[PDB]
């Protein structure tokens, strides 16, 4: 019921998101 | 034989209802970009397009529910790339990185906008700090919230 999770869920939603760019070389 | 429960539905179902500040429900480039933006950041437009496809399976610009789980649930092989939790952990961390403080977080969990503050967060610090040693580590977050 209250835990860090839906908090580091949440902002996994967003950062996921921004890794999804690239993150490679060749 | 147990997963007619409602823990699950009602875990993702919580992530949005924080994520989408507005009412839609779903992970789009303006609930993205302003959230994100929230945190310190200013990506291009086509940028974020390019942030859409390669994550939106059907093709409705958007997200939704069964689009989440799938994105979740889906996992294509595995590659052993720990660098996704890893970075949440880094945001977490402002300052020093290693440990969680009261003052730290509580700047970075005001950003948002519910209802917490110092003596709220100090409970769940001290209820995940398990040894006490005063703040929280790597251990007893990859063990708190370890992949059962
Ligand atoms: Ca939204
Ligand atoms: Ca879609
Ligand atoms: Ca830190
Ligand atoms: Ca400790």
């Amino acid at each position: 019921k209250r835990r860090w999770k839906k908090n580091f869920i949440a902002v996994s939603a967003a950062n996921r998101f921004k890794k999804i760019s690239s993150s490679g070389a060749l | 034989a147990d997963q007619l429960t409602e823990e699950q539905i009602a875990e993702f179902k919580e992530a949005f209802s924080l994520f989408d500040k507005d009412g839609d429900g779903t992970i789009t480039t303006k609930e993205l970009g302003t959230v994100m933006r929230s945190l310190g950041q200013n990506p291009t437009e086509a940028e974020l397009q390019d942030m859409i496809n390669e994550v939106d399976a059907d093709g409705n610009g958007t997200i939704d529910f069964p689009e989440f789980l799938t994105m979740m649930a889906r996992k294509m092989k595995d590659t052993d790339s720990e660098e996704e939790i890893r970075e949440a952990f880094r945001v977490f961390d402002k300052d020093g990185n290693g440990f969680i403080s009261a003052a730290e977080l509580r700047h970075v969990m005001t950003n948002l906008g519910e209802k917490l503050t110092d003596e709220e967060v100090d409970e769940m610090i001290r209820e995940a700090d398990i040894d006490g040693d005063g703040q929280v580590n790597y251990e007893e977050f990859v063990t708190m919230m370890t992949s059962k």
